[PDB]
RNA sequence: CCCAUGAACGAGGAAUUCCCAGUAAGUGCGGGUCAUAAGCUUGCGUUGAUUAAGUCCCUGCCCUUUGUACACACCGCCCGU
């Protein structure tokens, strides 16, 4: 088989995250780059590695892998988790109120505002999923 | 001689298949089930103990049973297998689904499907003891 | 030492229960004990369909079924490898396989 | 000027059909002047079914312990008699030479059976092609003992194998054992 | 008896006491297209075609 | 030695006038040698059915068995003997979670015929029941089979077994003892599921062909 | 080594060992032994490939659960005049 050992795994992995700059796709660069930038003590072993960061970038350019946590990625999710909306979810101008919660509401000193629309209540009483 | 008329429908005949695990019987009979055509087992058709219930000797059986109802006038038979029963099994043997696969492969049409193996309100003791049999 | 909660039968809250025989060696195993397959098969196997379907006078007859009750001692419901030996935690579940 | 050897051609040799071209295939690199383009046939499995028919059938016959594989044996024996039934025929070998083998053909063998039992066996096929190469081992069989202990011996065979070789009617012997236990695995159908 | 050719969908492996015979699944062409089982002895390639030569064979399986 | 299909002539044995399919079958019999005689050898030979093959927009899993009562112009004339389901049916019915009721009557009709009615009955899983075993008590369904046997005694007592076969034809009686036992509880499939006949009265052979038509 | 004086001269009791491609097998050649002492062994080439790219059936192994009255560990323990 070719599974890749952990030695070639970590390695890859931990080049990725460190050089994501000058690395790239085609094998001839990634070998250079390798060589390079990494003091690998075997040729074999070298392109094992490089075969190893061309697969996990062919990975990365299809969206993001747990294994690795490169600043251009991580910037651009911690960027997404800055979102905010114009106008947020809770500026609800009619909220759908059942009538056990609007009398809760009013013996909660909050009885006179007129957002809470009291809706019908469901007339059935199954709830529970039949056993068997 | 044979039953000649409306040739442009079926003649039916009803297959009685006893499908144990010793044998298989292949039993067309006339539709009321007292007057018989045929009847053809697996033990007439194979010389080995072992190969009387095989699937083999069943469909031989069935093709042989399909070829007299053909030349004897039948077109078309209502399928009544059945097991041991009884007390004994219940489960037919591995000779009804080839005897039937042959009979529906062999020129013949399969008229009504039922088993009429016998489920007793309650039954006698079974052959083996009360610790079963231990081979 | 005691394997099973329950005894490995299904026997609570009464003293004797009628037993019946297991379908293959004909064991006198309770009823409660015995364990038990309810088999909805096809009369014609799903290799046969075809040529009785073909065959039929009748379009659209559906084939119909046979029904079995087996009744199975311990042993030979092992052997028969309906039922297999579990861990001393994976005993305790009760939910039939998912299939 | 990309006529296949010195008297065939490829420019008129049509089927109009590109899926009937399991037996004969000669569209590409593969085609051969002389079958001898060496190589092995056991490296990997599916190499010995990537081999031309014509190189099948030629070497195949290597059996015993003294013509083990020598292919001098098989590119001598191709050669000659070839190169005198070619001038000597003047008209075309096709139609023996398709229509005894190429559809002489069984069409399906046998396999075991559960997990015991050596009584009979369970009729299955293949895709023709390790069928009809089966058949030709058991053929390449047929001429040795049509020459083992015979008369008609080894290079002077060449009809034959043109028969073995070519596409579409039947007239074996092998082939028909090989039918006769057709028949006898497919009594299970 | 019809000669169909079909094509290969899925490889099983090999039955036998020892190992002798080869299960594939196989869909139909032109046949109002669907897939069945066979059984079949020798080399099968990663999605090569069969030729059923009748449309009835079906290998039991386990 | 002797062929004996060579001397076995074929007659049609025929339907009863409530069905619509009146030609069944065909039947073999030995030629009248001897002191053997074709017309006594079929006089009480049964035809296990199907009903689908007997009235064409009718259920199959409903089986009757007919009787031939007299042959002339080599034609068997059959009569009611039994009604009774398929195995298969029968078991498809019997659920692991439900009370099954089992009445039977023993009853005569008005032209003598004692029929044995065996009607069977399932408990009815309510459509938003979350209890998974629906079950009747002991008394409920001591109270379902007393309605059971008083509408099977009802509707047989009286007609004569003409009208007691048309009822059984679409299982009158199943669904009337379906919608009677809703108040008492639910059912779910109701059916007689066997009729045998015990007595008959003597041949009437102006009976039977009035029978036919 | 030469005279060709003719040996079941064409796939082998029970039980069977080794082997999946430059395999096996046929051959010779060189070392170790040594007097160029091999019929042994260790290597080397030359000729050279029919069969299977599988399974746990036999023998045996291992990443699990399970049973045990074994722990000298199943070639165990052990019962019976």
């Amino acid at each position: 088989g070719r599974v890749r050992t952990k030695t070639v795994k970590k390695a890859a992995r931990v080049i990725i995250e460190k050089y994501y700059t000058r690395l790239g796709n085609d094998f001839h660069t990634n070998k250079r780059v390798c060589e390079e930038i990494a003091i690998i003590p075997s040729k074999k072993l070298r392109n094992k590695i490089a075969g190893y960061v061309t697969h996990l970038m062919k990975r990365i350019q299809r969206g993001p892998v747990r294994g690795i946590s490169i600043k251009l990625q991580e910037e651009e999710r911690e960027r997404r988790d800055n979102y905010v909306p114009e106008v947020s979810a809770l500026d609800q101008e009619i909220i759908e109120v059942d009538p056990d919660t609007k009398e809760m509401l009013k013996l909660l000193d909050f009885g006179s505002l007129s957002n809470l629309q009291v809706t019908q209540p469901t007339v059935g009483m199954n709830f529970k999923t039949p056993r068997g | 001689l044979g039953p000649q008329v409306a040739e442009g429908e079926n003649v039916f005949g009803v297959c009685h298949i006893f499908a144990s695990f010793n044998d298989t019987f292949v039993h067309v009979t006339d539709l009321s089930g007292k007057e018989t055509i045929c009847r053809v087992t697996g033990g007439m058709k194979v010389k080995a103990d072992r190969d009387e219930s095989s699937p083999y000797a069943a469909m031989l059986a069935a093709q042989d049973v399909a070829q007299r109802c053909k030349e004897l006038g039948i077109t078309a038979l209502h399928i009544k297998l059945r097991a041991t029963g009884g007390n004994r099994t219940k489960t037919p043997g591995p000779g009804a689904q080839s005897a039937l696969r042959a009979l529906a492969r062999s020129g013949m049409k399969i008229g009504r499907i039922e088993d009429v193996t016998p489920i007793p309100s309650d039954s006698t003791r079974r052959k083996g003891g009360r610790r079963g049999r231990r081979l | 030492t005691k394997k099973r909660r329950n005894n490995g039968r299904a026997k609570k809250g009464r003293g004797h229960v009628q037993p019946i025989r297991c379908t293959n060696c004909a064991r006198c195993v309770p009823k409660d004990k015995a364990i038990k397959k309810f088999v909805i098969r096809n009369i014609v196997e799903a290799a046969a369909v075809r040529d009785i379907s073909e065959a039929s006078v009748f379009d659209a007859y559906v084939l119909p079924k046979l029904y079995v009750k087996l009744h199975y001692c311990v042993s030979c419901v092992i052997h028969s490898k309906v039922v297999r030996n579990r861990s001393r935690e994976a005993r305790k579940d009760r939910t039939p396989p998912p299939r | 000027d990309i006529k296949l050897f010195g008297k065939w051609s490829t420019d008129d040799v049509q089927i109009n059909d590109i899926s009937l071209q399991d037996y004969i295939a000669v569209k590409e690199k593969y085609a051969k002047y002389l079958p001898h383009s060496a190589g092995r046939y056991a490296a990997k499995r599916f190499r010995k079914a990537q081999c031309p028919i014509v190189e099948r059938l030629t070497n195949s016959m290597m059996m015993h312990g003294r013509n083990n594989g020598k292919k001098l044996m098989t590119v001598r024996i191709v050669k000659h008699a070839f190169e005198i039934i070619h001038l000597l025929t003047g008209e075309n070998p096709l139609q023996v030479l398709v229509n005894a083998i190429i559809n002489s053909g069984p069409r399906e063998d046998s396999t075991r059976i559960g997990r015991a039992g050596t009584v009979r066996r369970q009729a299955v096929d293949v895709s023709p092609l390790r069928r009809v190469n089966q058949a030709i081992w058991l053929l390449c069989t047929g001429a040795r003992e049509a020459a083992f202990r015979n008369i008609k011996t080894i290079a002077e065979c060449l009809a034959d194998e043109l028969i073995n070789a070519a596409k579409g009617s039947s007239n074996s012997y092998a082939i028909k054992k090989k039918d006769e236990l057709e028949r006898v695995a497919k009594s299970n159908r | 008896q019809p000669i169909k050719l079909a094509r290969v969908t899925k490889v099983l492996g090999r039955t036998g006491s020892q190992g002798q015979c080869t299960q594939v699944r196989v869909e139909f062409m032109d046949d109002t297209s669907r897939s069945i089982i066979r059984n079949v002895k020798g080399p099968v390639r990663e999605g090569d075609v069969l030729t059923l030569l009748e449309s009835e064979r079906e290998a039991r399986r386990l | 030695v002797v062929d004996p299909f060579s001397k076995k002539d074929w007659y049609d044995v025929k339907a009863p006038a409530m069905f619509n399919i009146r030609n069944i079958g065909k039947t073999l019999v030995t030629r009248t040698q001897g002191t053997k005689i074709a017309s006594d050898g079929l006089k009480g030979r049964v035809f296990e059915v199907s009903l689908a093959d007997l009235q064409n927009d009718e259920v199959a899993f409903r089986k009757f068995k007919l009787i031939t009562e007299d042959v002339q112009g080599k034609n068997c004339l059959t009569n009611f003997h039994g009604m009774d389901l398929t195995r298969d049916k029968m078991c498809s019915m019997v659920k692991k979670w439900q009370t099954m009721i089992e009445a039977h009557v023993d009853v005569k009709t008005t032209d003598g015929y004692l029929l044995r009615l065996f009607c069977v009955g399932f408990t009815k899983k309510r459509n938003n029941q979350i209890r998974k075993t629906s079950y009747a008590q002991h008394q409920q369904v001591r109270q379902i089979r007393k309605k059971m046997m008083e509408i099977m005694t009802r509707e047989v007592q009286t007609n004569d077994l003409k009208e007691v076969v048309n009822k059984l034809i679409p299982d009158s009686i199943g669904k009337d003892i379906e919608k009677a036992c809703q108040s008492i509880y639910p059912l779910h499939d109701v059916f007689v599921r066997k009729v045998k006949m015990l007595k008959k009265p003597k041949f009437e052979l102006g009976k039977l062909m009035e029978l036919h038509g």
